[PDB]
C-alpha cells in the first residue's frame, strides 16, 4: 500500500532560456569593454561534478549566444555614445596622393585630403591636411569620407581602448549552467559527464570574421563542428588542437596631430608618417599552417567520403569583413588578405612565413547594422600583435553534381559563431523544485545522477539556492515570484512545511505505476520526472482535492467541539431496546 | 543524386496521382508545383508537412529512403510540373497530364 | 506579406553580361538568406547560389564558379545577381527565393514572378 | 598604475622664479590631493603643501608662505609649482607626491621622479 507523497526540492532541469548576468573580475582597465555593472568573480568556488548523467547539449539553439551578441552590442554603443560626433567632418575634401616627393606609388594608398572643418569659434574655419585610408574615402580631385550619404560617425573617445577583457556569464538564482567536460564533443548530442558551474570561463570578446584569435583550444584533436555538414548554408566551426602564432604589424611611425572641432569636442587625425610608406603584413609560420590544415583535413575527410579530394580556397564574395580577416590590434583596424592561406589542394593520402598583406581601415562599421560606423582614431608609433589562431570559420561551396572534389572557403559576416566556438559546452538549466513520489508513510545540484532517497539527504541544498537593468530586475521579480508559486502549491496541497511531506492521496495505478520497487532503488529523480510529466497536473488536482478540501472539511469545526457521550444515536438506538 | 519518376503522367481529372522520387542523401525532401506560366510554390516540405494554403489534398508519406507525393481527386488548378527538393538539389521534374 | 519583386523581360546574345534586380518587402531584409533558383523549360532546376545580406556572403553553385556574381543594397533592400559569359544553355526563368524561416532556408515558399532571360 | 612625470634640471640664479610641472597619470586627476615635498642633503625633507585639484585649494607651509604658489591644469591633468624669490637654501630636489590611498593623505606612496634644482 503505497499512496504519494511531496518532496520539494528534488534536482530536476527544464531547458528554459533566462538573462544571465555579468562577473568580471576587477582604472585604466576600467575604460575599456567594462560598464561597471559586473560584480567581481569568486573563483570558481563551485563546479559539482555530476555523475552518470546523460544531458542532451545542442550548441546550435542556445539563448546565451543571442544573449551575449545582444549584451556585446549594447556594451559596444555605450562605450561610443558618450563620445564627439563627426557630423561637422562631413564635407569636401580636395584629396591628392601621398608625397612619394616623385612618382613612386602610394602605398596604403594614403591620400592628403585637405579640408575646412570648424573650430570653436563659430565664425571662424581652420584648413587641416589629414591623411585618409583610400578604402575610407570616395569620390564625387574632390572626395568625401564614406559614410557619410548614410550614416552618422560617432568616434570612438581617445582614451577609450578596445582590447578584450574575460567576461564571466553566470545564471540568476532558480537557473544553473551546466557545463559538459566531454573532450571531442561535436557540439549536438548526449554529453556523457556533466558538470555545474555557476559561472561560464570568462569568455573573452574577441571579433574577428575568418580565422577566431585568442579562443580557447582543444585537448585531444582538432573538432569540427556543424549542424548538418551536408547543408552548405550552415558554417562549418574549426577547434583547433595546437595555437598558430600571428604575428601582425603596421609598420608606419604615423605621426597623429589634433584639432577641435567644437566646444569640448576634439578630432584626432593622422598628421604624417615620418618614416617609408609601408604595407601593413600578417605573419603565419609555414609548416604550422601546413600542419594545422592537414589535421583540419583529417577531421573533414572523416565526416564527408575517406577518398575525397578537400580543397581550400579563398573567400568567393562578400564585404570587406567576411572577405577578408579582420581584427583589431592595438587599437588599429587590420583587414588581412587571407588567399595567401587557403588556397592550397590535398589529394587522398619550413622557418618561411606567409606574409598576409593587411589594409587598415579607420571607418569602421562592425556588427554590420545598417546606419551607423564609427572612426576609430589613428594609434602613434608601430603597432605588433602576437595572436594565436585557435580556430577557424568555413563553408563548403555547394551545388556540384557528383564529383569527389569538395571546395572549403572562409566565412563568416554573423559574429555568432564565434560566440557559438566558446559558449559551446554551456547549457541554461531551470530548477523545477517540486515532485511527487510513491511511498508507504501514508499520513549545490549534486548527487543529481544519484538514486532517489540519496537526493532527499541533501534537499535543503537546493532550497537554498532558489530566492538568491531592467532585464536584471525582471530576472529577480520573476524569481521571486516562481517562490512564492512554489510555496504557494505546497500550501494548497497542506505541505506548508518544506522538505518531506507525506499526504493521504492513493497512487492510482493509471499514473505511470512502474511497479513501485526499482522506482526508488536504482533510479534518479530526473527519469522519474520524465516518466511522469504528463500526469503531474493531474496528480497536483487530485493533492488538492484530497488533502486540502476534504481535509478542511474532515478537520474543520469538526473535532473543534468535541462532547459526545451518547454518540451515534442512529446506533444507540440500534441497542437501545434490543437489549432489552 | 536524386532523381523522380514517372517522367510524364498523363491522368483525367477526379483520379489520383502519386509521384515517387528516389534519394541517395540523407535531408528533408520538399515537394514543388509549378503552374505553366507563373512561379513555382511549395505545396508541402519535410517529406509529409503542408504549406500554409495547400488543401488537405495533398500529402506524402514513405518508408525507406524514398518519398511519395500522393494527390487525390485532381482539380483544375493542378496539371502543373512537380519537383522533388533536397539541400539545393532538384529532381528533372514530373509533368502531370 | 512578404513580397519578392524581380525585374525583367531581358533578352542578350551569346558574351554578353546580365544583370537581375531583386527587391524583398514584407519582413527584415539583413536577417534571412536570399537563394537564386534557375528553372529552364525541359532541363532540371538549377540551383545558382546564396546571398546573406548582413554581410553579403555569398555562395556560388560549383558549376558556375567564375561566372556569377552576387552583391546587395541594405539601404534599397535590393539582391542583384550578375551573370557574364552567356550562351545558348542560359535561357531560362530566374528566380529570386527566401525559405520558409531563416534557419532552414531550403523550404522555399517565397519565390518572385521569375525574370524570363532568351539567349 | 599611477604615474607622475615631472620637468627638471633647472638652474636659476639668487632672486629670479622658478615653475615646476608635475603631469599626473592612471589615478583619477581630480579625485585625490596632491603634495610637493623638498628634499636635499643635510637638512630635514620640508614640507611645501597640498594642493586639491577639483576646486584648486591649496594649503601652503608657514616658511613659504607669500613666496610659494600652487596651480592645477585640470585639462591636461598637470600641477604646477611656482616659486618666487628663489635664493642659494631653496638648491634642493622637488617631488609631488601621492599617498596611498585619497582617503588619508600621508601615506605618500606614488612618487615621482624627482626635480633637481641648482641656484
Ligand atoms: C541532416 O539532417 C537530416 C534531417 O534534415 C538528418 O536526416 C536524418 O538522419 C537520421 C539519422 O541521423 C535518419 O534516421 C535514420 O534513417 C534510416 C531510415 O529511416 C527512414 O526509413 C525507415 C525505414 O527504413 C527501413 O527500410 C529501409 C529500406 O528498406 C531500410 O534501409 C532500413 O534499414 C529499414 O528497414 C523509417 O522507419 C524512418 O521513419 C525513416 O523514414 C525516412 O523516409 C521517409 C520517407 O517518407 C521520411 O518521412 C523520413 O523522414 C525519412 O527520410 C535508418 O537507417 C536509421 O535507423 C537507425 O536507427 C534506428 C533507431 O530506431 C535503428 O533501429 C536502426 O537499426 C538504425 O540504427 C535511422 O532511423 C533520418 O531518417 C533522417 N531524416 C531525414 C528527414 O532525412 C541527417 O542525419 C543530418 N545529417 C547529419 C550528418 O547530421
Ligand atoms: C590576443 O592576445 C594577445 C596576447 O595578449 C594580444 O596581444 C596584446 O596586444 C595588446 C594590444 O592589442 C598589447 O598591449 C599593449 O602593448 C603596448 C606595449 O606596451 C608597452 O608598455 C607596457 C607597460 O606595461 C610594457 O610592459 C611593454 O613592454 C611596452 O613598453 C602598448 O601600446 C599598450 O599600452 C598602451 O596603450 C593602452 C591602450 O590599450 C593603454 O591602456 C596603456 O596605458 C598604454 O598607453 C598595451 O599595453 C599586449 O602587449 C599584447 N600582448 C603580448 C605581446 O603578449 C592580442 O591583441 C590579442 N589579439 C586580438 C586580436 O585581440
Ligand atoms: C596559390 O598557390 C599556388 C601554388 O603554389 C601559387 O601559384 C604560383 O604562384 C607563383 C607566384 O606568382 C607563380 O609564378 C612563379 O613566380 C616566380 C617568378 O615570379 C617573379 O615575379 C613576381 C612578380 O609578381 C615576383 O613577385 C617574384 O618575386 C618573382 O620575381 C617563378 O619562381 C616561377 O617561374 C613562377 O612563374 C607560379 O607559376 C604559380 N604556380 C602555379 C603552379 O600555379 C599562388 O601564388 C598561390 N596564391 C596565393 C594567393 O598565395
Ligand atoms: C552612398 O554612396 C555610395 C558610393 O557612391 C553608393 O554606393 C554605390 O557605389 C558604387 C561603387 O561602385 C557605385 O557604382 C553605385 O552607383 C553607388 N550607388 C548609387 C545608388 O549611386 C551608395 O548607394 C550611397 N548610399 C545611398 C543610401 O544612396
Ligand atoms: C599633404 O600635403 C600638404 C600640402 O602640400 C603637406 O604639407 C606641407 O608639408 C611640407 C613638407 O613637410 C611643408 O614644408 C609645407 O609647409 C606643408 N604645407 C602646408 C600648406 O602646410 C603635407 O606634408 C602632405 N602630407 C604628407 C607628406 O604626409
Ligand atoms: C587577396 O589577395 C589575392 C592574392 O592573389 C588576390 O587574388 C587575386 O584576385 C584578383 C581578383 O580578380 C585576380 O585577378 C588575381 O588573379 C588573383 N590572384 C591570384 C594569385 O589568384 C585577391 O583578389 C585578394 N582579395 C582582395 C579582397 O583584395
Ligand atoms: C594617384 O595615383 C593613382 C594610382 O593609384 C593615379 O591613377 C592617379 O592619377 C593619381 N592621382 C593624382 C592626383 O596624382
Ligand atoms: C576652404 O574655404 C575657402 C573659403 O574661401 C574656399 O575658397 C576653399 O576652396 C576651401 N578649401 C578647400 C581645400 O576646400
Ligand atoms: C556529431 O554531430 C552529429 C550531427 O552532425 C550528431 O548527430 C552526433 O550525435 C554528434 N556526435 C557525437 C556527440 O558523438
Ligand atoms: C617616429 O619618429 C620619432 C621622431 O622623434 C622617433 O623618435 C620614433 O622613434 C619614431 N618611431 C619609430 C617606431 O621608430
Ligand atoms: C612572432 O614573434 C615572436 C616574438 O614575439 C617570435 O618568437 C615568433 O617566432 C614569431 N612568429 C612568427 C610566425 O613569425
Ligand atoms: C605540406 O604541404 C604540402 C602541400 O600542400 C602537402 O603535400 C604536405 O603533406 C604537407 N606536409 C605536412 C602536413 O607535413
Ligand atoms: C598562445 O599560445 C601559447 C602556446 O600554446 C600559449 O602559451 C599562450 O597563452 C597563447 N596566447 C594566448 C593569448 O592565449
Amino acid at each position: 500500500n503505497l499512496w504519494v507523497t511531496v518532496y520539494y526540492g528534488v534536482p530536476v532541469w527544464k531547458d528554459a532560456e533566462t538573462t544571465l548576468f555579468c562577473a568580471s573580475d576587477a582604472t585604466e582597465k576600467h575604460n575599456v569593454w567594462a560598464t561597471h555593472a559586473c560584480v567581481p568573480t569568486d573563483p570558481n568556488p563551485q563546479e559539482i561534478h555530476l555523475e552518470n548523467v546523460i544531458e542532451e547539449f545542442n550548441m546550435w539553439k542556445n539563448n546565451m549566444v543571442e544573449q551575449m551578441h545582444e549584451d556585446i552590442i549594447s556594451l559596444w554603443d555605450q562605450s561610443l555614445k558618450p563620445c564627439v560626433k563627426l557630423t561637422p567632418l562631413c564635407v569636401t575634401l580636395q584629396c591628392t596622393n601621398v608625397t612619394n616627393n616623385i612618382t613612386d606609388d602610394m602605398r596604403g594608398e594614403l591620400k592628403n585630403c585637405s579640408f575646412n572643418m570648424t573650430t570653436e569659434l563659430r565664425d571662424k574655419k581652420q584648413k587641416v591636411y589629414s591623411l585618409f585610408y583610400r578604402l575610407d574615402v570616395v569620390q564625387i580631385k574632390e572626395y568625401r569620407l564614406i559614410n557619410c550619404n548614410t550614416s552618422a560617425i560617432t568616434q570612438a573617445c581617445p582614451k577609450v581602448s578596445f582590447e578584450p577583457i574575460p567576461i564571466h556569464y553566470c545564471a540568476p538564482a532558480g537557473f544553473a549552467i551546466l557545463k559538459c567536460k566531454d573532450k571531442k564533443f561535436n557540439g549536438t548530442g548526449p554529453c556523457p559527464s556533466v558538470s555545474t558551474v555557476q559561472c561560464t570561463h570568462g569568455i573573452k570578446p574577441v571579433v574577428s570574421t575568418q580565422l577566431l584569435l585568442n579562443g580557447s583550444l582543444a585537448e585531444e584533436e582538432v573538432i569540427i563542428r556543424s549542424e548538418n555538414i551536408t547543408n552548405n548554408a550552415k558554417n562549418i566551426l574549426v577547434q583547433l588542437n595546437t595555437p598558430v602564432q600571428i604575428n601582425c604589424t603596421r609598420p608606419n611611425n604615423n605621426t597623429v596631430k589634433s584639432i577641435r572641432i567644437g566646444p569640448g569636442q576634439a578630432f584626432y587625425y593622422t598628421g604624417d608618417i615620418i618614416g617609408d610608406i609601408r604595407q601593413a603584413h600578417c605573419n603565419v609560420s609555414k609548416a604550422t599552417w601546413n600542419e594545422t590544415l592537414g589535421k583540419v583535413v583529417k577531421q573533414l575527410r572523416k565526416h564527408f567520403g575517406n577518398n575525397t579530394i578537400i580543397r581550400f580556397a579563398q573567400s568567393s564574395g562578400g564585404d570587406l569583413e567576411v572577405t577578408t580577416h579582420s581584427f583589431n590590434c592595438g587599437g588599429e583596424f587590420f583587414y588581412c588578405n587571407t588567399s595567401g592561406l587557403f588556397n592550397s589542394t590535398w589529394i587522398s593520402n619550413s622557418n618561411d612565413s606567409i606574409t598576409l598583406p593587411c589594409r587598415i581601415k579607420q571607418i569602421i562599421n562592425m556588427w554590420q547594422r545598417i546606419g551607423q560606423a564609427m572612426y576609430a582614431p589613428p594609434i602613434q608609433g608601430v603597432i605588433r600583435c602576437v595572436s594565436n589562431i585557435t580556430g577557424l570559420i568555413l563553408t563548403r561551396d555547394g551545388g556540384s553534381t557528383n564529383s569527389t572534389t569538395e571546395t572549403f572557403r572562409p566565412g563568416g559576416g554573423d559574429m555568432r559563431d564565434n560566440w557559438r566556438s566558446e559558449l559551446y559546452k554551456y547549457k541554461v538549466v531551470k530548477i523545477e523544485p517540486l515532485g511527487v513520489a510513491p511511498t508507504r508513510c501514508k499520513r549545490f545540484l549534486g548527487a543529481a545522477g544519484s538514486t532517489m532517497g540519496a537526493a532527499s539527504m541533501t534537499l535543503t541544498v537546493q532550497a537554498r539556492n532558489l530566492l538568491s537593468g531592467i532585464k536584471q530586475l525582471q530576472a529577480r521579480v520573476l524569481a521571486v515570484e516562481h517562490y512564492l508559486r512554489d510555496q504557494q502549491l505546497l500550501g494548497i496541497w497542506g505541505c506548508s512545511g518544506k522538505l518531506i511531506c507525506c499526504t493521504n492521496v492513493p497512487w492510482n495505478s493509471s499514473w505511470s505505476n512502474r511497479d513501485l520497487s526499482e522506482i526508488w532503488d536504482k533510479m534518479t529523480w530526473l527519469q522519474w520526472d520524465k516518466e511522469i510529466s504528463n500526469y503531474t497536473q493531474i496528480i497536483y488536482g487530485l493533492l488538492e482535492e484530497s488533502q486540502n478540501q476534504q481535509e478542511k472539511n474532515e478537520q474543520d469545526l469538526l473535532a473543534l467541539d468535541k462532547w459526545a457521550s451518547l454518540w451515534n444515536w442512529f446506533d444507540i438506538t440500534n441497542w437501545l431496546w434490543y437489549i432489552k | 543524386v536524386l532523381t523522380q519518376s514517372p517522367g510524364t503522367l498523363s491522368l483525367s481529372p477526379g483520379e489520383t496521382a502519386i509521384i515517387s522520387c528516389r534519394t541517395s542523401q540523407y535531408g528533408s525532401l520538399a515537394w514543388y508545383q509549378q503552374r505553366p506560366g507563373q512561379a513555382p510554390r511549395l505545396v508541402i516540405y519535410s517529406g509529409s508537412t503542408r504549406a500554409a494554403g495547400i488543401p488537405d489534398r495533398f500529402s506524402g508519406s514513405r518508408w525507406g529512403p524514398d518519398y511519395n507525393l500522393t494527390i487525390s481527386n485532381l482539380e483544375s488548378g493542378d496539371f502543373g510540373v512537380y519537383y522533388c527538393q533536397q539541400y539545393e538539389f532538384f529532381g528533372q521534374g514530373t509533368k502531370v497530364q | 506579406q512578404v513580397q519578392l519583386v524581380q525585374s525583367g523581360g531581358q533578352m542578350k546574345k551569346p558574351g554578353e553580361s546580365m544583370r537581375i534586380s531583386c527587391r524583398a518587402s514584407g519582413y527584415e531584409f539583413i536577417d534571412c538568406t536570399l537563394n537564386w533558383i534557375r528553372l529552364a523549360p525541359g532541363k532540371r532546376p538549377e540551383w545558382m547560389g546564396w546571398l546573406k545580406p548582413r554581410g553579403g556572403a555569398v555562395n556560388y553553385a560549383r558549376p558556375l564558379q567564375g561566372r556569377v556574381t552576387m552583391t546587395r543594397d541594405v539601404y534599397s533592400d535590393t539582391a542583384f545577381l550578375e551573370l557574364r559569359s552567356l550562351t545558348v544553355d542560359d535561357t531560362a526563368v530566374y528566380f529570386c527565393t527566401r525559405g520558409k524561416n531563416c534557419d532552414y532556408n531550403w523550404d522555399f515558399e517565397h519565390w518572385g514572378r521569375g525574370t524570363p532571360v532568351i539567349v
